[PDB]
DNA sequence: GCAGATTCTACCAAAAGTGTATTTGGAAACTGCTCCATCAAAAGGCATGTTCAGCTGAATTCAGCTGAACATGCCTTTTGATGGAGCAGTTTCCAAATACACTTTTGGTAGAATCTGCAGGTG
DNA sequence: CACCTGCAGATTCTACCAAAAGTGTATTTGGAAACTGCTCCATCAAAAGGCATGTTCAGCTGAATTCAGCTGAACATGCCTTTTGATGGAGCAGTTTCCAAATACACTTTTGGTAGAATCTGC
């Protein structure tokens, strides 16, 4: 049985997703997370569907860009595997936790 | 009669821009040349982004500019990338870019 | 209530640069956000500028300085020429 | 007294006074002495063997004695090579093209002797045509290699500065003629002294050059519209001359005959040229454009890579516009 | 209006494969097992912050519906300007 | 001949400079640098004295905070020595390079 | 002995900045890198300050021109007016 | 006549805040309570920082607040530090802080 | 020409909070910068709030929402109570 | 001991507060109508959970060599004193910006109709 | 990846028009322009406090080596998101009424800022 070596498919996935633009988090699950969080802030809120899509476009752009920085932090440490400490260093330098 | 846009040789609406400047509460007064100059700049920046986005669309064998083309245009252009450095273009995706050390083999 | 957008003007310019190229509604929405965004940025820089100089008037001179403060190198140069040209022409026509 | 470095061919030796004249804070007579000696060592195997004698690599720029023991070793070594050259070994040929490291050095030597005060040329306020010319060696080499020069061609440098680009092209490639025109009086005046000095120094080193003229004129003028059209290789330096000037130069590349190539540091039209329904004023209706590779080792003072852009006159662009308009 | 199901633990709807995909778009080739929970925690903070401001705009306007514009303005305030939704 | 080990004095200096607030670049050289840069944007300018001082207070606070991020990057790579690649990583994540 | 102005930002001055920044050991290459970074910082802030100077038709850069420049660059400074 | 500040029980100048709001081109109109509310907010924030700054002067055995004390008060306070996260207090210095890995191995 | 600042009011507050504590010139200038900075942020946020809602008036309500958007948690809560208290007190006075 | 903060007298345009009359933004009131929440049903795109082992991260060891500490010596910076380059305060005056009444042009947009780029599947 | 079919999204017209935008007198005034006084900036001299440079070696960086076990790849299974539709109605948003509160002067009062003189005090 044929097997690509570890990393081969990962690289293929990188090329595929960097070529496309569709959102990567499932839509309904993201909508529920938005509603759950909003509900804890204020009860009985309604949402325009484009308000939830706007939050999703912004959340995914934010996460993709944070993973780029995280990746640079792992590579800086001579690793190719991102780890919680890379995300933390990236957020600290960005002033998100500084 | 003639529009202030025609007198200035512009496609963008000088009248509209003058109005928006007044309603925006930017200053007590707005001179006549302000909206002309501003409409001209907005028109120029939009010409620049559409020039590059239409080229990205052509590069991708498409006739219709979509958000991805606006993003490729902006991100592949040093100055537009900086001007929009803190802006997210919805459905824009990102530029293909794989860090070298992550590629296989050697040499 | 009528809601304005720069759409028809963006379209006119699109036709000048790329005659046979169209634009999707989502891209046009992005272009409308872009124009509003830069308008606000330039207008706000102009406002502060005038206030800093105790002037109650925003003239093309404040727009020009705001443009220089806001735009990167080559874009500022070209924007400046286009605006200057538009005003000189405007003032010659009346 | 003085320090003398004698010619390998027995042209006329180069004399450097003592005390050493300084041209600027980065170029002095001493550093020219050291550079000559390295490059002559590289051309003549035997010379370098004779530079092995006595003390070597303990000379320093300033100190009469330290530079005189090097000069004196060189002058003896030249004599020996001249006696040898009467024999089985023959003179350094003047049909041999120069190598890139050697060519760079010949222009550097020449430069210092024409321009006795380059800092003054470097004071310019950005955004005007007075902005002093000259380009890095690497860029000019990129042009020479990629855009072939043939002996059915004519080379012209609009905004040549001290004319070192023209000179470099003329020693390295042949053409019918090679020219430099420069507007601002000070760098152009120097351009004449460069043309003469360059010719003296090419013989001195025993290497081949073509035929060239550096001319003092104004490249932002009516006469030069015709010069450009009957020319087929235009190098033009611009970027920091202002949009106003970019328009007027563009108009003059418009006058150019089909086939003509323009090498510039200015993208006169987009790379990917698309039609406009008002390209009756835009230069791109008559040229294919592609951007040449940025070269690192030629950074500015903002630390930006300098590019050149290859534009080729092709009227097919124009022919297609017109046909689309004839339709319907 | 009768009932309305309780919302809980929806952060788990941000699955391991979705996070892997987002990291791939971000150019990531290998991922430690601890990254998934860390990313959920970071996304929750991001969302709480933007949603808090967006809802603040909603309440100020005395509306009960969070609009795309309330989100656009909230994003802009946070230095995350978003184009494409009226903003 | 007494001799402190490598690092002992470095640590001593960190403690000393983190306790004080005086500027650490000498004034005149900073002023010359400022004037030279400004001359490229507009010739024959004068500077109020407070203008140069504000530029120095801002420039020093910028470099000191950048050194803090640089230090976290070197430490992230298991080093205690800052290197150019650490400053570059920090600037890229801050978005000054990005 | 001459001296390039940016070189006036000396190794010792840079080390002190680094110390206040908590830095214990420094690579020799750090000094030039720092100078380059500082020049870019000053070019960006001074360019804007001078833009405000010129707009005001002045020949003197004021603290306020600098404060406004720093503020628009997201580097708000307290203590010099504004 | 009683000053608007006294009526509001404030030390900060309501009248001046109203004037600054009007001429700042923030809106065509400015209601009566706006400058009062805003002045009160500015007063409160001022009291908060001076309160912590004064405490820092005290801990340092000083009776006069200098920039250093304002910096220590702000950077040691989670909320003030975030409010002033992009602000530089001239002559403030930084908080004493050495990364643990840099300390000698006692 | 008059140069206004918040110096005298900052000083009155200092005396309420630390009666026997003084403040240097540089520190006071920092406090003046602080007050002007917060004033501008709050005012700008209130300005945007009214424009977003197409209102010509900045009232205590826009100031309140601006405060909740700009200040961190506890600071916002106390600022809001202080502001509400002052407008109450003010409104109840011949 | 002293640079810088504090106390005090005197001057006054600038503000700020009070009084009067007019103007108006936007709240309540009623309501048209978009679009949000929600239930339904179907199904396949994906999430989940597992197996297996490639190769990565983490540990350990070690030697070259780069930076830290430091002693040695002078040149660039800091400090204090002095003509003017202009930053500002004042006065004059018009080009140009509100304010206001019509008159005309135009960008939206509601509704129905036909077009056309390319998503999506295939080989 | 070029070719080819079905379709949602897009560019194609008709008619209505209030909101724009523009054309035309009257009235108002912001700020360019010129002259000028008062700062405070540039520059020079000299009293003053680091910095540049070469030597020595401690200990750090990074190379080489090893391996436990994490994490990627592939796979089986089937859940739940997605898609297509419909519907009640919450509530957003349009329209008219109309006062509480804001703008708009005009006038009286107080007040914060500035300038100069001189004593006081934290550090
Ligand atoms: C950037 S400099 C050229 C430097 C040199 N050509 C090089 O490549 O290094 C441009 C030159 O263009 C010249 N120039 C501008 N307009 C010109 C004109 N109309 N005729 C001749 N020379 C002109 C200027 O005087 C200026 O020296």
């Amino acid at each position: 049985p044929h097997r690509y070596r570890p990393g081969t498919v990962a690289l293929r996935e990188i090329r595929r997703y960097q070529k496309s633009t569709e959102l990567l988090i499932r839509k309904l699950p993201f909508q529920r997370l938005v509603r759950e969080i909003a509900q804890d802030f204020k009860t009985d809120l309604r949402f325009q569907s484009s308000a939830v899509m706007a939050l999703q476009e912004a959340s995914e752009a934010y996460l993709v860009g944070l993973f780029e920085d995280t990746n640079l932090c792992a590579i800086h440490a001579k690793r190719v595997t991102i780890m919680p400490k890379d995300i933390q260093l990236a957020r600290r330098i960005r002033g998100e936790r500084a | 009669a003639k529009t202030r846009s025609s007198r200035a040789g512009l496609q963008f609406p000088v009248g509209r821009v003058h109005r928006l400047l007044r309603k925006g509460n930017y200053a007590e007064r707005v001179g006549a040349g302000a909206p002309v100059y501003l409409a001209a700049v907005l028109e120029y920046l939009t010409a620049e982004i559409l020039e590059l986005a239409g080229n990205a669309a052509r590069d991708n064998k498409k006739t219709r500019i979509i958000p991805r083309h606006l993003q490729l245009a902006v991100r592949n252009d040093e100055e537009l990338n900086k001007l929009l450095g803190r802006v997210t273009i919805a459905q824009g995706g990102v530029l293909p870019n794989i860090q070298s050390v992550l590629l296989p083999k050697k040499t | 209530t009528r809601k304005e957008s720069y759409a028809i003007y963006v379209y006119k310019v699109l036709k000048q640069v790329h005659p046979d190229t169209g634009i999707s509604s989502k891209a046009m929405s992005i272009m409308n956000s872009f124009v509003n965004d830069v308008f606000e940025r330039i207008a706000g820089e102009a406002s502060r500028l005038a206030h800093y100089n105790k002037r109650s008037t925003i003239t093309s001179r404040e727009i020009q300085t705001a443009v220089r403060l806001l735009l990167p190198g080559e874009l500022a140069k070209h924007a400046v020429s286009e605006g200057t040209k538009a005003v000189t022409k405007y003032t010659s026509a009346k | 007294l003085e320090l003398r470095l004698k010619s390998p061919v027995g042209a006329e030796p180069a004399v450097y006074p003592w005390p050493l004249p300084v041209y600027d804070k980065h170029h002095d007579a001493a550093h020219e002495i050291i550079e000559t000696i390295r490059w002559v060592c590289e051309e003549i195997p035997d010379l370098k063997l004779a530079m092995e004698n006595y003390v070597l690599i303990d000379y320093d720029t300033k100190s009469f004695e330290s530079m005189q023991r090097l000069c004196d070793k060189y002058n003896r070594a030249i004599d020996s090579i001249h006696q040898l050259w009467k024999g089985t070994t023959q003179p350094m040929k003047l049909n041999t093209r120069p190598s890139t490291g050697l060519l760079r050095h010949i222009l550097q030597q020449v430069y210092n002797h024409s321009v006795t005060d380059p800092e003054k040329l470097n004071n310019y306020e950005p955004f005007s045509p007075e902005v002093y010319g000259e380009t890095s060696f690497d860029l000019v080499a990129q042009m020479i290699d990629e855009i072939k020069m043939t002996d059915d061609d004519l080379f012209v440098d609009l905004g040549s500065g001290v004319g070192q680009v023209v000179l470099q092209v003329a020693a390295a490639t042949n053409c019918k003629h090679h020219y430099g025109v420069e507007k601002a009086d000070i760098p152009a005046k120097y351009a004449e002294t460069m043309d003469r000095e360059f010719r003296k120094w090419m013989k001195w080193y025993g290497k081949k050059h073509a035929e060239y003229t550096l001319e003092r004129g104004d490249f932002l003028s009516e006469e030069w519209r015709e010069r450009i059209a009957n020319t087929s290789v235009i190098f033009v330096n611009n970027f920091a001359f202002g949009p106003e000037v970019d328009h007027q130069l563009k108009e003059r590349f418009a006058n150019m005959k089909e086939g003509g190539r323009i090498v510039s540091s200015k993208p006169f039209a987009p790379l990917n040229f698309r039609i406009n329904s008002r390209n009756l004023s835009d230069i791109g209706t008559i040229m294919r454009v592609v951007e040449l590779s940025p070269l690192k080792g030629s950074v500015s003072w903002t630390g930006k890579p300098v590019s050149y852009y290859l534009h080729t006159i092709d009227r097919t662009i124009l022919e297609n516009y017109f046909s689309s308009l004839k339709n319907p | 209006k009768r009932h309305r199901k309780v919302l809980r633990d929806n952060i788990q709807g941000i699955t391991k494969p979705a996070i892997r995909r987002l990291a791939r778009r971000g150019g990531v080739k290998r991922i430690s097992g601890l990254i998934y929970e860390e990313t959920r925690g970071v996304l929750k903070v991001f969302l709480e912050n933007v949603i808090r401001d967006a809802v603040t705009y909603t309440e100020h306007a005395k509306r009960k519906t969070v609009t795309a514009m309330d989100v656009v303005y909230a994003l802009k305030r946070q230095g995350r300007t978003l184009y494409g939704f009226g903003g």
